[PDB]
This record gives C-alpha cells, structure tokens and sequence, in this order.
C-alpha cells in the first residue's frame, strides 16, 4: 500500500505527500543501529580485529581495484 | 474452544467483562454513550495530524471535521445492521448462560428496541468525544507532542 | 495481433518512416524494440521524481491496466477448494474474538463457486487487457499527435 | 417389524485435550451429531477433527458437527478395530433422531423390507431431451 | 431433494456405490433383474453433498447412478459452522 | 464553437474536471485545449462528425441535447405501457415473421435512410456552403436552385451539374458548386474526407433497395413469398442434403437463443467492416489528421 | 461551481443510499 | 448525575427510522455545504490555475 | 525471490558497484537513482525494467546475441 500511496500522491502532484527521504518520512532505525555497532566494534568489542567484518557496515573506507569499486558502506 | 492463559485468567475475565460492551445489566443507551466517547475521543489524532491539511493553520479544524464525519459514517452503518438483523418485537439473541451455569436474563442490546437505543448512545458520545479533543487540543495544549 | 498491426503500420507512416515497419516487422524482436519499447517512452513519464505531464493520467491507468489483469491470474490459477478451507479457520477466528463474537453474518461465508471464479477471473483479465493497451495506444500517439 | 431404534442414553465421552475442531454456532442454533460406540479395550485412536483421544472402556459417546464426519469416524471403527456403532441428529429443542444403520442393518447389505425411492427403470441414454420439459417443474430425469 | 440422485436399470448390483457414499445416502433393496438379485436404491437424498465418486465406481456402460446438481442447502454445502 | 474556426490546431474538449485531490502543479496541467481549468481532450471524434453534418453552434447542440433526453423519457413511457393488460401484444403478435420482415426491411432501414438523405442535402450540404439553414427558415431555401421538378420531369441530370470545386473551403461559400447529388468519387482535397454530395447519393441509392427488397414477403394482401414455403423447395435432387431446409421455419421461429445468435453474427461482421472501411475512407471532415482519434 | 456540488452528490452522498438501500432489500426475509 | 444527564440529551437521536433520516439527508447537506463554501487556499481545484498554459506538441491540437 | 535478486541489483549498481576516478570520485553505474524511484511501482518500470533492459534488447548482432534470442525465447 505504500507503494501504492506514493505512486498516486506522485501522479497527482503532491511530492510532499509521498514517502521518501525528502517527505514524510520512514527511516528504519535498528538496521541503522546495528550496521552503527558493527562499524564501532574494531574498538572496542572485539579488540583483536583491526578491522570490521566488512566494508558494508556504517563507516570506513571504500576499497578500489583497477578503477572499479569493492565496496563502501551501503546507507 | 480451549482454555489458554488468553482465554481465561483472573485478569482477563476481569477486564473484558466490565467494558461497556459486557456490562449485560445495565441501559443500553449508556453502554452506547461510553462506546462513543472513547472511539470518538481516540481517532481525532491521525485525520488532525496526518491528514491533507496537516501543514495549514486549519489543521485542528480539519481533522475534528474529519472525525466527526467517520462517526457519523459508523452510525449509518450501526443503523443498517440493527434495522437488518432484529425484527421489531422478536426477543434477544444473546447467551443467557453464564460460565457457572446461572441463567442470567438476555442482554437488552440484542434487541431492536436495545440496538436503536445502542446507536443513540453511540452517535451522541461519538460526536461529543471528538470535541473534546479539540478543545484539549487547542486550549489545554501545552505539554502534548503535536 | 490485429490492432497491433494497425498502429504500427500507421504510426510509422505518419512520421513519414515506413522504411522502419518495412524492415523491423519481420522479426519478433522488432516488435518488441521498436514498437513496444521505443514507443512506450513518453507515456512512462507521466510522473517522475522530477514532475508530472498530461500524460500522467495515462501513465496510471497503465499501471491499473497492469494490475488488474495481474489479479485475474489469481482466480484462474488457484481454485476453490484451497480458499475453502481458508475461509473456515477465518470463520472459526470471528466466532472466538471478544468484541468481535457480537457481530453474526446474516449469509454464512463461502468462497466463490467454481464457474464463478473463471467468469471473475476472466473478466479481470479482460478488463485489464482492454485498460493496458488503450493507455499505451493513446498516450503513445498523443504524445506526438503524429 | 423388528425396528425399534437404539434411543440415545447420556454416557462418558472419551479422554481428551479439546481442540480447535470442535462444535461452532452451528450446534447452537441448527444441529449437531453424536456418535454412541462401545470398546471392550481402552486404546488410542485419531479425531476427525485432527489430533488424537483415547477411548475408554464401554459406552463411549462423542458429538461432532456434521454428518461426513460422524461416519468418516464411523469407518475407521468399524474397520480398524472391529466395533459397533451408530450416530443420530441432535436438534436444539432436543428431539433426537435416529440415523446410521436406519434398520439395524449396515445399508451395503439387503433387508428384506426397504423402499425403493429415486429409481428410474429404464437405461440412461433414454432421458429426454430440454425441450420436451421446457416451461414446466419436471426435468429430464425427473 | 437438495441433489437429485438416481439409478437407472443397468445396475448390477455390485454394492459399490452404496460402499463409496462418505454421508450414507445410498443403499441397497432386492430386486429381480440381475443375477446378483438386488438394485441399489437412494432414499436419502437430502444429506447428498454431491461428491461424485459415489458414481466414479459404478462400472457399467455408461453408468448405473447418476447425480444431478441442484439447489444447495446448508447440509448439502457441507458448512460446519 | 472554436474547434470550428480552426480544426487544425484545437484539441476538441469533452469535458471538465473536478476532482478535489489534485494538487496544484497538475491542475496546472490538465489546463489546455483555450479552456480556464482542467479539461479531458475528447479522442471519440464526435467533434467532426457534428461538424460534418451540419451542426454549428453551441445553441444546436443544447437542443440536440433536450431532443434526445425527450426521446429518451418515451421510450420508458413504452416499456411500462406494454406491460399492462391491453397493452401487451399476444404471442402470435411477435411470432408473426413476415410482416415484420417487411417493416424492418422496408421502413425501418429504408425510409430511415431517404430521410437522412434529406437531411444531408437540406441542412448539411448547404452548411458546407455557407447556408445556415434552421427549423425557422427550412421552407424558404430551395436545395437546388430550380428544385422538385427536374425530378418529377425525369431529366434528373441536372442535380449533378456543378458540383463543388476543386479549391474548395470547407465552411464558406468559395468554389461552392450547386450540386446536390453527384458521383465524384475522390476526396474533398482540404478536408481530406469523402465528398459530401456522393454520400448523399448512397444514402438515397440505398433508400430504394430496401423499400423494394421490402415487399417480398407476404402479410395480409394475398401477393409474396412464404418463407416457410421457400425453405422446403430449396431440397437439392440427388439427396446430397438430405432432406434440405425442411422445418427449419420452426425451429428459427421458435428457439429465441437461435435467432439471437444469427443477429450476433451479421452484427459481428458489420462492425468489423465498419471499423476497416472508416480509417481508409475518412467519412467526416478533419478527421484524418487527427492520428489520435 | 455547480461541479462542486454535483460531485460529491453522485459521488458521496447517492452511492451511500445507494448501497444502504439495497442491503436492506437484499438482507429482508419474508 | 451522568445517568441523567446523558439520557435525556441523546434521546432525539435514538428512533432508528428518523436517526437514519437525519444522517443521510442532514449529512448530504453538509457536505455540500462545506465544498461548495470552502476556501479556496485549501482546495487546488476550488482555485483556479493562475497560470498560463502550456501549449501541446504540433501548435495546439 | 524474484525480487529480492531485483532488489540486490539494483541497489548495487546504484549505490555500491560503478567505475572510480583517478581524482577519488565515484561514480555509480545507475547514478545513484535508488534512494528516489524505486518507492513508486512506476518507477521500477521507468528505470528499473525500462532503462536497464537496453542491453538485452539491442545485443542483436554481437556476441552478447544469444542472451538476446534467450530473452525472447524465456518469454
Ligand atoms: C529475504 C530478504 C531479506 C531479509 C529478510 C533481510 C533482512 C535483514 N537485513 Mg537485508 N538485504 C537484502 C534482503 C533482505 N534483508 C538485500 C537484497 C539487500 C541488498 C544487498 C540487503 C542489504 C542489507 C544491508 C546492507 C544490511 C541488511 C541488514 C538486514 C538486517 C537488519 C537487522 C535489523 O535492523 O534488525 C535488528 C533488530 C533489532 C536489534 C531489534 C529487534 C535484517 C535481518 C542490515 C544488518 O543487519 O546488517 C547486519 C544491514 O546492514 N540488509
Ligand atoms: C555481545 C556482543 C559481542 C560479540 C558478538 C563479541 C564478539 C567477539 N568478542 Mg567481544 N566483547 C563484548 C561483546 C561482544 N563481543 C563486550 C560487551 C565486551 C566487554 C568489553 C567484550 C570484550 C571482549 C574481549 C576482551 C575480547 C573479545 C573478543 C571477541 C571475539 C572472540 C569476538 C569477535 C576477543 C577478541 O579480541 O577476539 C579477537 C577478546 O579478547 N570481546
Ligand atoms: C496515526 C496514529 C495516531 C496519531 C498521529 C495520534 C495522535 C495523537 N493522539 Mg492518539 N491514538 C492512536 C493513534 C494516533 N494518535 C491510537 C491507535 C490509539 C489507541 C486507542 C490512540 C489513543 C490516544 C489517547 C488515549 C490519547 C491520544 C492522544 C493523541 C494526541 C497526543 C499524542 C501524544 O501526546 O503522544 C495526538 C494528536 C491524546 C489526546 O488527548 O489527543 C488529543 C490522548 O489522550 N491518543
Ligand atoms: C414502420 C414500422 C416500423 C418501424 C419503424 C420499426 C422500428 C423498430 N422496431 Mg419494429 N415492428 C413493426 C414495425 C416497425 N418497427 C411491426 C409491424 C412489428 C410487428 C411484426 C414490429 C415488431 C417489433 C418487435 C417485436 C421489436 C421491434 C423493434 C424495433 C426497433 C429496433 C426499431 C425502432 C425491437 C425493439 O427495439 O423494440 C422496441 C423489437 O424487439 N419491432
Ligand atoms: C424523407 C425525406 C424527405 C422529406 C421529408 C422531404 C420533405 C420536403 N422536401 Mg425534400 N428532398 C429529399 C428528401 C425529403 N424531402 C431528398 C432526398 C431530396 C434530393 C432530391 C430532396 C429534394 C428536395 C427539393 C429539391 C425540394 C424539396 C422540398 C421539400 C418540401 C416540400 C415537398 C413537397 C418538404 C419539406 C421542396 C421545398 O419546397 O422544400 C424547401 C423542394 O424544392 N426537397
Ligand atoms: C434521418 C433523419 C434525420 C436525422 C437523424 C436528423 C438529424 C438532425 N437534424 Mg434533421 N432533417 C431531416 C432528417 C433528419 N435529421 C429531414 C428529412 C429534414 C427536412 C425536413 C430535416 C431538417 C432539419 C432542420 C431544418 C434542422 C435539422 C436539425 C437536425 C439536428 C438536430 C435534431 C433536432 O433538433 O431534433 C429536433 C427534431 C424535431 C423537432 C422534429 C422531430 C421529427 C420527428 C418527431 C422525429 C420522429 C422520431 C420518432 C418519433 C422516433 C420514435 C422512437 C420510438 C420507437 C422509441 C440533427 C443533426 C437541426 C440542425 O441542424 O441543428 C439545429 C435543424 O435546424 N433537421
Ligand atoms: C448518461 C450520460 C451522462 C454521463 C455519463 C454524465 C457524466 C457526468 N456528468 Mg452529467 N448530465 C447528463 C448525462 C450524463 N452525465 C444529463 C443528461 C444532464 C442533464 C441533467 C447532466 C447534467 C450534469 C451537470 C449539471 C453536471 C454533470 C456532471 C457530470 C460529471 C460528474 C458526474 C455527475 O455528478 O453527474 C451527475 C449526473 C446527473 C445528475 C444526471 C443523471 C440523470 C460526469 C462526467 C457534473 C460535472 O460537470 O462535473 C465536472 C455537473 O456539474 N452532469
Ligand atoms: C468520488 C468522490 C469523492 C470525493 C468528492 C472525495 C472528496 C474528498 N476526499 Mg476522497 N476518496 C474517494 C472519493 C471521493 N473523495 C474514494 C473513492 C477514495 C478511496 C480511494 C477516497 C479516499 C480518500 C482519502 C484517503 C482521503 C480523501 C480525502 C478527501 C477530501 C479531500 C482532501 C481535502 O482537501 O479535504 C479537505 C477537507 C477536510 C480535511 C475535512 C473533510 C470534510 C468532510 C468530508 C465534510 C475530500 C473531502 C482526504 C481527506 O480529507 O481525508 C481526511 C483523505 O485523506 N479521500
Ligand atoms: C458457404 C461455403 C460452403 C458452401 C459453398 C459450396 C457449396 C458446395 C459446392 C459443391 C456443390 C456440389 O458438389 O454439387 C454439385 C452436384 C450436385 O448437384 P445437386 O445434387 O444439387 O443436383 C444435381 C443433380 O443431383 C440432379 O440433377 O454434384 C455433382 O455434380 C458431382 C460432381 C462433383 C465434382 C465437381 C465439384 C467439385 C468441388
Ligand atoms: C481470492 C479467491 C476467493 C476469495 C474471494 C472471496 C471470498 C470473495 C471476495 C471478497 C470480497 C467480497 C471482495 C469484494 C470486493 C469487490 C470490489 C466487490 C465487488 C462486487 C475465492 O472464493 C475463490 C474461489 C474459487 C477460485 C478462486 C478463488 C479466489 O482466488
Ligand atoms: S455424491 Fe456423495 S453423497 Fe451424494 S450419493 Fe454420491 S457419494 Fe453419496
Ligand atoms: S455402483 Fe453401479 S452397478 Fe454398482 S451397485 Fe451401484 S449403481 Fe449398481
């Protein structure tokens, strides 16, 4: 249904009434809470890793290849 | 059916069976004036705060509108299933057995003359409950998040 | 494969292009790219993150066009006996929730019959059949009006 | 005529947890069936309505919804463990009817003495065709 | 009445429909056209709730018990509740 | 009323548009066609046609409107009037075949069809020509110049003399000719569409082939066919067929789903042919430029 | 302005009667 | 005390016949009362455009 | 799973794969369009289905032909 909302607020002119990030808004919070620990974790709750797990967590670094993208934290 | 916790405890018996709606011995027409107040007091909110106006100075004054017209809505549909599912002087429907095996007396509401009187109390408590919101709301307004 | 056919041929010809229908239109391919695909780009943004057209009420009806014909295969595929049983476990739930215990169906519930599920399955594929390709055929051609 | 039917006594249902399968409104207000059998064993077996009870002793007695299920149980008695057994229609003034064997007699077997209601005698292809019923209450195999 | 069953003179008397019927609607009578001597027989027909297999086992020419559906009563539909 | 001054370059209106959820930026949008708010282009294409036939204000159309509501309000006066007692025909009544073969054949198809070939060269022709001619005036103008005679006279070679010309401007009076039935052919060069003065004629050709295929069969006068009649002689020799079209009288005259499906039949093919003939012969003016419609 | 008012008529206020009314005749019993 | 008062003051509202009366013919003249004395600043549609149109591709038609 | 093997795609393309420059700007494949049109079911259409099934359409006449013939034969 949300998809459906914001296709027909969108196709009435009414971009201030869809759902996105520049209008009412729905940010999932505990996915952004846990890819926070992840990214602090080096720090403190596993000092023996230099770093994270992965590159995908909510801070770091990219890494580049010959002119292509690895991976850099996915918001 | 079974007996769960849900279904049967000391606190469940004892909420759902003194909500206006199970009070079986007392008026119909307050059982349908409680009803109303709290339903009519509960959904000023969202049409008040999420509706299409939200962002205008007329947002008190649009969503009471709103909400007022969603009782009023109810009451038609409380009005058509009382004239469709009683007949004028047919007796209640509702169980007059209790757990314990009493016969108790049959509930007034199951009963055309008790469900016309249900919606009276309905609609009247329904309209009333959503003004007092807005006067709440915008008089009494300081410590709310709206 | 008739009106197709026909809107191809002149849409082409009003553009002043036949060579492009004389030469695309001997395999499917051509259909698919260079009349569907290629024709279908201004009747897509009728509303965008950007802004909206005239065209966007074209632009929903497509989609509408889409998503009715999307429910007919639900009727044609899935046949009665399953929602059958389903409706049963719903029919025990409602007899069994407080509150709700106090509203009775007058007609007891049943899934629809099974000639009637075709003929409902059939007409939501038909409705979304006929709504699909007039959005597309007059979006697509005003878009141009040529 | 040695028909006098069994006439429904009040006995002991069998052991069991109760489950979501049981009696609806429909008991209530239109009907339900009980279905009396006698073990000489307290054993095991399966509901009808999903799960499983055990029979005790002698007179048992078990009420179900409908009819399908009355003898769909009533099968399995009878062939698993080689058991009598009947069921009637229990109405809400409380007028019980009689109903399974009808006669004493399982109804695979011929009793001397039953009717004979909704034969035609003649082969199937030999009906008549719509038109000559048409604007009246027959129908062709009517 | 609610379905309309019928058996017709073919029938053999092998008492497989009478065994096949999941409501006890069928059952069997004596006759004198067959060698096995007996005709099924349907004399309870309210009860019917028009599961054909009552007539996938009759083995004859074409068929022996024939089911006809008509109106739908609240047996007849197999509602439980 | 403006469509007319320009067909070219005014999308035809169908109507307006209130709906209390659209936003601003779309009210915006939907505002075309020289309107003040939102409108719906109309893609049915029955802007040309009323211009075609003659019509040419709003005040025509708002009569056209009252007219066809009033025929509208009787034709329910006579599904509740025949179903009264001494009201309701008899089964021999609707049964009866022939004469209503006649009927439909002759006056309903036929007459129909005269009848708008006199509309077309006494209101719709003279449009064309810069003659606005009303219910007000309809007796004073003369269709041809020397009108009702050359007919009676039999020298009806003179309706086709001076057709209109070739430079010819749809909705005034420059190379308007006097013809009124003639036999062109082509397309009208500006508007790209069938000649007026030849659908005129058909319609008027086709007016009596209906009225004479009319009187074929027989109702109360003792003279025409019996359909039942030509059925049965219709046995080819050699038994090839059997026993013919013997008794088929009845079984069409008796089995209502049979004539239906028969009715279906023509009327599915008619309307296939129409949609063929239509988009290659453009019958109505300014309606082959407009892809659209 | 006569939009404004016919509408919400045939699009409210006559489908409300509408389906109130028959639910009525459908659900009556005789 | 609020016995009494409720159940004189919502007794108007109870004959089922004339509360569905009321609901409908009342409510279907409120609501065209209040779009069709609505402001304008609330509803797009009530106000006008006020701004010029957009000319279609081809001239105009 | 469908669209969850939708999802994946075109999350990474917009937000994670794509070329890298030699000054450190990245550049995404799909130009980072994810976090506004993939909320409107028109926009899974519009740049999802639309917009990235070019490639398919056109491989016509190079090696990439047989994913071509493949698309139409899977239809
Ligand atoms: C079947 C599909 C599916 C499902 C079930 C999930 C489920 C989940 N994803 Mg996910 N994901 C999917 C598809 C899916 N995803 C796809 C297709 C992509 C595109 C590549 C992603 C990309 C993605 C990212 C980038 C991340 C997740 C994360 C998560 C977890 C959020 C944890 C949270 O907030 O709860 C926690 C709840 C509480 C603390 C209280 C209750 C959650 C389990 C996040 C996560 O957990 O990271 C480990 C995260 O960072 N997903
Ligand atoms: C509950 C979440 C959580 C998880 C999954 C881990 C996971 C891990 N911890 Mg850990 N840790 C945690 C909370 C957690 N820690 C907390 C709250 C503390 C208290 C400060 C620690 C203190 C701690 C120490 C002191 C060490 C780990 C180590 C480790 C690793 C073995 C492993 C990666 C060990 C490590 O470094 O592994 C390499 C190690 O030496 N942890
Ligand atoms: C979209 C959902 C939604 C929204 C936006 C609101 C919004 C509001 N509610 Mg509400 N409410 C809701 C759903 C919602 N409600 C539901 C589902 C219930 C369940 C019964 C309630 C029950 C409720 C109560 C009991 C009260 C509110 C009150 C309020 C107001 C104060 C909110 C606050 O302080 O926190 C605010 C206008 C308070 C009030 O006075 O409203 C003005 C108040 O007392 N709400
Ligand atoms: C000139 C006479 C005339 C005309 C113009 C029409 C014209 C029409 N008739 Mg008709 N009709 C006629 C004579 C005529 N009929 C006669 C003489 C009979 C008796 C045999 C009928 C019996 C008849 C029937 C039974 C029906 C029509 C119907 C129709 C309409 C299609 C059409 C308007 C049909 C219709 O639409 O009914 C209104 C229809 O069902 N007519
Ligand atoms: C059913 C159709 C129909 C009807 C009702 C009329 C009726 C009429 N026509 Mg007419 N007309 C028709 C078809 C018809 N016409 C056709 C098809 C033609 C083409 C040949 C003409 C050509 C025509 C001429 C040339 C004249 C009439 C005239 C007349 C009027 C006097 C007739 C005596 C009368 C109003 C005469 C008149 O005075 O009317 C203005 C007249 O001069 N009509
Ligand atoms: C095929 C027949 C036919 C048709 C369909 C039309 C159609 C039209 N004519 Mg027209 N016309 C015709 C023949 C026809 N004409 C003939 C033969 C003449 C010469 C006399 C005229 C002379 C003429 C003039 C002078 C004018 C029109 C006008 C018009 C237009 C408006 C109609 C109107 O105002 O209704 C009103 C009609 C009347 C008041 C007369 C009604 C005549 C009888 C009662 C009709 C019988 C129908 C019948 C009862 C149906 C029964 C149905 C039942 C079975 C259910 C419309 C395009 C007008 C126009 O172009 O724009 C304003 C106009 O001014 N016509
Ligand atoms: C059956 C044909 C038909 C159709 C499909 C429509 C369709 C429409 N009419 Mg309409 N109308 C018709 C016949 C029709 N009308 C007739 C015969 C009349 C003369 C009484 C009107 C008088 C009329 C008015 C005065 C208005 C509409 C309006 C409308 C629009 C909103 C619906 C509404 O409230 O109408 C209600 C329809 C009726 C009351 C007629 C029922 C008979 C809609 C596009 C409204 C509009 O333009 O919205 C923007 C509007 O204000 N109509
Ligand atoms: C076909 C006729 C029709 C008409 C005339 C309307 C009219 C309206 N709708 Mg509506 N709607 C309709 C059909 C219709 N709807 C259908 C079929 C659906 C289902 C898809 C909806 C779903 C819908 C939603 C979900 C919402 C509306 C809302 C609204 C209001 C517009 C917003 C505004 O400015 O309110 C200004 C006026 C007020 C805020 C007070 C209400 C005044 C009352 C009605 C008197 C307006 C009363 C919005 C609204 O107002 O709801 C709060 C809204 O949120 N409608
Ligand atoms: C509608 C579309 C289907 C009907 C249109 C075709 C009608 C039948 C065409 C053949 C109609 C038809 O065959 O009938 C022709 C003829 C039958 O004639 P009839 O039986 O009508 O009467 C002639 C003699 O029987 C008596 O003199 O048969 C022959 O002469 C034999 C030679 C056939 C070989 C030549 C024809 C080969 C083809
Ligand atoms: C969903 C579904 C149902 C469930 C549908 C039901 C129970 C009825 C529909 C539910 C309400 C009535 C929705 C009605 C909404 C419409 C707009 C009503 C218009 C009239 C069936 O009964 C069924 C039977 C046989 C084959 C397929 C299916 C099937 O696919
Ligand atoms: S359909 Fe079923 S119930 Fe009816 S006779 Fe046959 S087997 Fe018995
Ligand atoms: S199955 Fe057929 S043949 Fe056998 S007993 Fe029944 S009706 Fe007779």
């Amino acid at each position: 249904g949300l998809y459906i909302h914001n296709d027909t607020m969108s196709a009435l002119g009414r971009p201030q009434d869809m759902f996105s990030d520049t209008a009412i808004q729905l940010q999932p919070i505990f996915a952004q809470w846990v890819q926070n620990i992840h990214a602090t974790a080096p720090g403190v709750t596993a000092p023996g890793a230099t770093t994270s797990t992965s590159l995908t967590w909510g801070g770091g670094e990219l890494v580049a290849v010959g002119g292509k993208v690895a991976l850099l934290p996915i918001p | 059916s079974l007996e769960t916790p849900v279904t049967s405890s000391p606190l469940v018996a004892w909420y759902l069976s003194n909500l206006p709606a199970y009070r079986t011995a007392v008026s119909p027409l307050l059982r349908g004036i409680e009803v109303g107040l709290a339903h009519g007091y509960l959904l000023v909110g969202p049409f008040a705060l999420t509706g299409p106006l939200r962002n205008t100075p007329v947002h008190g004054q649009a969503g009471t509108l709103g909400a007022i017209g969603l009782v009023s809505i109810l009451s038609v549909c409380l009005t058509m299933y009382g004239v469709a599912s009683f007949n004028e002087g047919e007796p209640s429907t509702a169980p007059v057995l209790t757990l314990t095996g009493r016969k108790k007396e049959a509930d007034k509401l199951q009963t055309a003359e008790g469900w016309s009187q249900f919606t009276g109390g309905f609609f009247f408590g329904g309209v009333s409950g959503a003004v007092w919101a807005y006067f709440l709301l915008y008089v009494l307004d300081l410590p709310y998040f709206f | 494969w008739v009106t197709f056919y026909w809107h191809w041929k002149h849409i082409t010809l009003w553009q002043g292009n036949v060579s492009q229908f004389n030469e695309s239109s001997t395999y499917l391919m051509g259909w698919l790219r260079d009349y569907l695909w290629l024709n279908s780009s201004q009747l897509i943004n009728g509303y965008n993150p950007f802004g909206m057209n005239s065209l966007s009420v074209w632009a929903w009806m497509f989609l509408f066009g889409h998503l009715v014909w999307a429910t007919g295969f639900m009727f044609l595929i899935s046949w009665r006996g399953y929602w059958q049983e389903l409706i049963e476990t719903l029919a025990w739930a409602h007899e069994r929730t407080p509150l709700a215990n106090l509203i009775r169906w007058r007609d007891k519930p049943v899934a629809l019959s099974i000639v009637q599920a075709r003929l409902v399955g059939l007409a939501h594929f038909s409705v979304g059949y006929i709504f699909t390709y007039a959005a597309f055929l007059i979006a697509s051609t005003s878009g141009k009006f040529g | 005529g040695f028909v006098p039917p069994q006439l429904d006594p009040s006995t002991p249902s069998p052991i069991f947890g109760g489950s979501t399968g049981g009696l609806l409104r429909k008991a209530q207000v239109e009907e339900f069936y009980v279905i009396t059998w006698t073990s000489p064993k307290e054993q095991v077996f399966e509901m009808p309505t999903g799960g499983a009870a055990i029979m005790r002793e002698g007179p048992n007695l078990l009420k179900l919804a409908r009819k399908e299920q009355c003898l769909a149980l009533g099968n399995r008695l009878r062939s698993k463990y080689k058991i009598a057994y009947q069921f009637y229609r229990v109405f809400p003034n409380g007028e019980v009817q009689y109903l399974h064997p009808k006669d004493g007699v399982y109804p695979e077997k011929v009793n001397a003495g039953r009717q004979g209601v909704g034969q035609n005698f003649r082969s199937i292809g030999k009906n008549v065709s719509p038109i000559e019923v048409k604007f009246t209450g027959k129908n062709s195999f009517d | 009445m609610s379905h309309s069953v019928k058996i017709y003179d073919t029938c053999i008397g092998c008492t497989q429909c009478v065994r096949a019927c999941p409501t006890d609607v069928l059952e069997m009578i004596p006759w004198d056209g067959c060698k096995a001597k007996q005709i099924a027989s349907a004399p309870r027909t309210e009860d019917c709730v028009g599961c054909k297999r009552c007539e996938s086992a009759c083995p004859t020419d074409f068929l022996s018990v024939r089911v006809y559906l008509g109106p739908e009563t609240t047996r007849s539909m197999a509602l439980s509740y | 009323e403006s469509w007319i001054q320009d067909p070219l370059h005014v999308r035809p209106i169908a109507h307006a548009i209130w709906d209390p959820h659209f936003g601003q930026p779309a009210v915006e949008a939907f505002t075309r066609g020289g309107a003040a708010g939102p409108v719906n282009i109309a893609y049915s294409g029955v802007y040309q046609w009323w211009y075609t036939i003659g019509l040419r204000t709003n005040e025509d159309l708002y009569t056209g409107a009252l007219f066809l509501l009033f025929l509208s309000t009787l034709s329910l006066i006579a599904s509740w009037l025949h179903l009264q007692p001494k009201w309701k025909p008899s089964l021999s009544w609707f049964k009866n075949a022939e004469s209503r073969l006649n009927h439909h054949l002759s006056g309903l198809f036929g007459v129909s069809s005269l009848a708008w070939t006199g509309h077309l060269v006494h209101v719709a022709i003279p449009a064309s020509r810069g003659e606005y001619v009303r219910w007000n005036n309809f007796l004073d103008v003369l269709p041809y110049p020397q009108g009702l005679g050359p007919l009676l006279t039999g020298q009806w070679n003179l309706y086709a003399q001076n057709p209109d010309s070739s430079n010819h401007l749809f909705g005034t009076a420059q190379g308007a000719g006097t013809a009124i039935l003639t036999l062109l052919g082509g397309f009208h060069p500006q508007t790209q569409s069938l000649w007026l003065t030849d659908m005129a004629h058909h319609h008027l050709a086709i007016a009596f082939i209906f009225l004479i295929a009319g009187h074929m069969y027989r109702t109360n006068f003792g003279i025409g066919h019996s359909i039942k009649d030509l059925l049965e002689a219709h046995t080819p020799p050699g038994g090839r067929l059997g026993r013919g079209h013997k008794g088929l009288y009845d079984t069409i005259n008796n089995s209502i789903h049979f004539q239906l499906g028969l009715a279906l039949a023509s009327l599915g093919v008619i309307t296939s042919l129409v949609a063929q003939h239509m988009y290659s012969l453009p019958p109505y003016a300014f309606i082959a430029q407009d892809f659209t419609t | 302005n006569l939009p404004s008012i016919f509408v919400p008529l045939v699009g409210l206020v006559f489908p409300a009667i509408a389906m109130t009314s028959l639910f009525l005749y459908v659900q009556k019993k005789k | 005390l609020q016995s009494k008062f409720f159940n004189t003051f919502a007794a108007p509202f109870t004959k089922r016949g004339l509360l569905l009366k009321f609901l409908l013919i009342g409510g279907g003249s409120l609501v065209a009362y209040v779009s069709a004395s609505a402001s304008p600043d609330l509803l797009p549609i009530k106000k006008g455009p006020q701004l010029p149109p957009t000319p279609g591709p081809r001239g105009k038609i | 799973i469908s669209v969850v093997i939708f999802h994946f795609s075109w999350k990474m393309q917009s937000d994670v794969w794509g070329t890298i420059s030699d000054q450190g700007v990245v550049t995404h494949i799909t130009g980072g369009n994810f976090a506004q049109s993939s909320i409107t079911i028109n926009g899974w259409l519009r740049d999802f289905l639309w917009a990235q099934a070019s490639q398919v359409i056109q491989s016509y006449g190079s090696s990439l032909s047989a994913y071509g013939l493949f698309f139409l034969g899977a239809h």
